[PDB]
RNA sequence: UGAAAGCAUCUAAGCGGGAAACUUGCCUCAAGAUGAGAUCUCACUGGGAACUUGAUUCCCCUGAAGGGCCGUCGAAGACU
RNA sequence: GUCGGCUCAUCACAUCCUGGGGCUGAAGCCGGUCCCAAGGGUAUGGCUGUUCGCCAUUUAAAGUGGUACGCGAGCUGGGUUUAGAACGUCGUGAGACAGUUCGGUCCCUAUCUGCCGUGGACGUUUGAGAUUUGAGAGGGGCUGCUCCUAGUACGAGAGGA
RNA sequence: GGGAAACAACCCAGACCGCCAGCUAAGGUCCCAAAGUUGUGGUUAAGUGGUAAACGAUGUGGGAAGGCUUAGACAGCUAG
């Protein structure tokens, strides 16, 4: 349920779960699934700030 | 478009040749256009016709209403006919002179009931031996499936059951008379129902 | 494909309104519409059109080939007209053609009339001789082959009707 | 902890979808997931979620490879010997919206929740819908 | 026409022809060459 | 008709003919078709209070169109 | 719970008739073979427990299979496996034979699924009396003979579309 | 336990208990149904993929050779 919003949030900004995990261990943020998925639904500001942060660290 | 008569009864006819036709006799009361069905209003094409009368107290307000809308009185019952590129208007007396004699006709009627029919009458089964031992099976269906495949019995199996007392339509019988001056419409053989049932009267489609 | 590298050579008196790919050809007989499949080249230059392959695939490059062929049966269709001959054989079988309606008698029990279509005209210089006109090849044939097809030939005596250069097949009871 | 979706608190947009010249599995892949709401963060496996999505020209969906004419559809109607076929290319002739919500149909799950999904898919068969007092966005794959 | 399962040139007028993915063979000289499904 | 394959070729593009098979046409059932469709017509046009304020509850007045019970029955029917 | 019968079936197609065709050592009439086709149809008796088979007489045809060699909580009980008796044969005998033969108890009130009918409840967003569209489903779909065409086509004739 | 739809005996892996932590195995990543409608270069047109042989076939991709050939090759057309 997690990685599935997760997918819808990440989607939702313009990249795929997988890239987003990937990219988040490029750079190195340990935020499990269950906090990536309660911000993907009530802090959005958070969560975007969080996938633009993966998305630098890919290229 | 058709009519709608009462099945008055069956009579001969004999012909100066000496043939008996037989005629069922159809007493067609001259029919009332109730209500003209039309596209652009119904999404079809029919008219609603009522024949006969009823009584002012078994007429409830709202038929009381829809008839007077066509100014017309209540009848019996009220029938609808599909209908291609005619044009009616309510009030209009659809007689028996829609017909002539000669040509064919369908008669739909609801046929005489027989209640619950067994099936040598229902499905004509033959019957089991009426003697040489069968015990107390002589009139019984018989087998009504096969076995464990497939463990069931199919839909629409033939079994016993209500008989009669539906909607049948005869078709191509042909009118011997048209008697305009009684409302009688004449057509040779047989018309599903009783005296006294309501038939409907149409052009053959065959 | 020496087809489709073969240009169609426009004689006198053929007009053109090529727009894209709904080629048009005109003449003294009638005028045909050619709808061009939309992966064949064809161009006007001169009195003349050729026609070439936009990718040289394996069906573009035999559109290429049928694609000339149909402009060419265009070309001479409004220019001279196609004619099949066909041809009655058989005691009693006869062929009469009157404006738009060909009758024929084949020896049925019933009379053979044949409507022909628009822009096709049949001739009987004989009772056994049927001349089947039009500025479209296709039509020609077809109409021609319906008409042969109420009483092909056959191999007994070569009764029905028949093309005029067909080789009908010949036996004998043994 | 982790957040469910209130049925009673969802959010629900109308969307219009053109199926002219389009693939019918593909178009159907996002028609499905869509009426699920998996593009929403606030997904919830027991709870509608989803968006309702208006299908137009319906009979101008297509489908790759020779499926025109040999897609077939079956159904059995109890009887015995009851298997009726039907072509796509006949289907679409006939009832072309039932192209489109059998692929979707299909791509839904099979339970109370995933009808209640399909109840939100409105399949038409011209350029117009009578949805338009609920002002669908356009929505093209 | 004769069907099976390998139809081949019974002569120099037979000709092999695919038609909707079938294999034929189809004669201008005789009918009895007239073959399907190799 | 027609190339790929200068020919040929029912096929690749395109256009046909073609069977008691299939879809209709004929007959019957059919909106529980929960996707519960459509049409014509008829009926009902009062107050008060409260809580856990609105698609709420309770009290009085009102009881329509119509339906049913009951009866006389039926070429309708096991009971219906 | 077995063979066969009865009743009632359902499916396959490797089709018996009817339908559409290609080739024929296909003149015509009639055939042979193969392709397509499962909509409908597809004997009655004599003998035998028979399925079968042979025979008689029809039919357009008298299809081949699957379905617990379909069907005994549906019928039968002729056959087949009880207990009686007998013949032939085998065994000293008790007995036995997959040899024969005469006789010999066939239960069940249907809960569920299913099926055939027929109701009650609720829903369809105020309720109601009528009429209705048709998504869908089911039923039906067989065939002979005679005449005309025409004694024409075909054929030496015979015969014969 | 996970995969193989379902599926003792196959594949991965051997469950002491709890966790709304993370990484992997087999197997997978369009929807049902978690994860690439990922990237690059090809093949297939048969829904092959997603059941089968002898044998048959101008289906189509690649490769290495050979014969004839602008002293006219192959095919078509004319004439002997
Ligand atoms: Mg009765
Ligand atoms: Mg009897
Ligand atoms: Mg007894
Ligand atoms: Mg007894
Ligand atoms: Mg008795
Ligand atoms: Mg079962
Ligand atoms: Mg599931
Ligand atoms: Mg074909
Ligand atoms: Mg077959
Ligand atoms: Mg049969
Ligand atoms: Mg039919
Ligand atoms: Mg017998
Ligand atoms: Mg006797
Ligand atoms: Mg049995
Ligand atoms: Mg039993
Ligand atoms: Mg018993
Ligand atoms: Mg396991
Ligand atoms: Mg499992
Ligand atoms: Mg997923
Ligand atoms: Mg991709
Ligand atoms: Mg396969
Ligand atoms: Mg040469
Ligand atoms: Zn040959």
């Amino acid at each position: 349920l997690w990685i599935a919003r997760i997918n819808a949030g990440a989607r939702q900004n313009g990249l795929s779960y997988s890239r987003l995990i990937a990219g988040l261990k490029k750079a190195a943020i340990e935020i499990d699934r269950k906090v990536l998925a309660d911000l993907a639904v009530n802090e959005k500001a958070a969560f975007t700030a969080i996938v633009e942060k993966a998305k630098a660290s890919l290229a | 478009i058709g009519v709608v008569g009462r099945k008055c009864g069956m009579t001969r006819i004999f012909t100066e040749e000496g043939v008996s036709i037989p005629v069922t006799v159809i007493e067609v009361e001259p029919n009332r256009v109730t209500q003209f069905k039309t596209e652009e209003t119904d999404g079809y094409r029919a008219v609603q016709v009522t024949a006969g009368e009823r009584r002012a107290s078994r007429v409830t307000k709202a038929q009381a209403g829809h008839f007077a809308k066509a100014n017309v009185a209540a009848g019996r019952g009220v029938w609808e006919f599909r209908l291609g590129e005619e044009q009616y208007a309510a009030g209009d007396q659809i007689t028996v002179d829609l017909f002539q004699a000669g040509q064919m006709v369908d008669v739909t009627g609801e046929s005489k009931g027989k209640g619950f029919a067994g099936t040598i009458k229902r499905w004509n089964f033959r019957g089991q031996d009426n003697t040489h031992g069968n015990s107390v099976s002589h009139r019984v269906p018989g087998s009504i499936g096969q076995c464990q495949t497939p463990g069931r019995v199919f839909k629409g199996k033939k079994m016993s059951g209500h008989l009669g007392a539906e909607r049948v339509t005869v078709q191509s019988l042909e009118i011997v008379r048209v008697d305009a001056e009684r409302n009688l419409l004449l057509v040779k053989g047989a018309v599903p129902g009783a005296t006294g049932g309501d038939v409907i009267v149409r052009p053959a489609a065959k | 494909s020496r087809v489709a590298k073969n240009p169609v050579k426009l004689p006198a008196g053929v007009e053109i309104k090529l727009a894209g790919q709904q080629l048009s050809i005109k003449g003294a007989k009638g005028a045909l519409e050619l709808k061009v499949h939309p992966s064949v080249e064809v161009i006007q230059d001169s009195g003349e059109l050729r026609f070439a392959a936009r990718n040289g695939d394996q069906q573009t490059r035999a559109m290429a080939g049928t694609t000339r062929a149909l402009v060419n049966n265009m070309v001479v269709g409004v220019s001279q007209g196609f004619e099949r001959k066909l041809q009655l054989v058989g005691v009693g079988y006869k062929a009469q053609a009157k404006g738009q309606v060909l009758s024929l008698s084949l020896g049925f029990s019933h009379p053979v009339d044949y409507e022909l279509p628009a822009g096709i005209v049949a001739e009987t210089p004989s009772q056994t001789d049927i001349l089947i006109k039009g500025i479209d090849k296709q039509l020609v044939g077809q109409v021609a082959a319906e008409i042969r097809d109420f009483r092909p030939p056959e191999p007994y005596k070569g009764k029905g009707v028949r093309y005029a250069d067909e080789v009908v097949r010949r036996k004998e009871a043994k | 902890k982790t957040y469910t979706a209130k049925p009673e608190t969802v959010q629900r947009d109308w969307f219009v979808v053109d199926a002219a010249g389009q693939t019918l599995g593909r178009l159907a892949t996002e028609i499905a997931r869509r009426l699920r709401g998996k593009h929403k963060p606030e997904y919830t496996p027991h709870v509608d979620t989803g968006d309702y999505i208006v299908v137009i020209n319906a009979e101008q969906v297509r489908v790759t490879g020779a499926k025109t004419t040999d897609k077939m559809y079956y159904h059995h109607s109890g009887f015995p010997g009851g298997i009726k076929s039907i072509n796509f290319e006949k289907l679409i002739a006939k009832a072309p919206e039932r192209v489109i919500e059998t692929a979707v149909k299909g791509m839904l799950p099979k339970n109370p929740l995933g009808r209640d999904m399909y109840r939100k898919l409105k399949v038409y068969k011209g350029a117009s819908h009578p949805h338009t007092a609920q002002q669908p966005q356009e929505l093209k794959i | 026409m004769k069907v099976r399962a390998s139809v081949k040139k019974l002569c120099r007028n037979c000709k092999i022809i695919r038609r909707d993915g079938i294999v034929r063979v189809i004669c201008s000289a005789e009918p009895r060459h007239k073959q399907r499904q190799g």
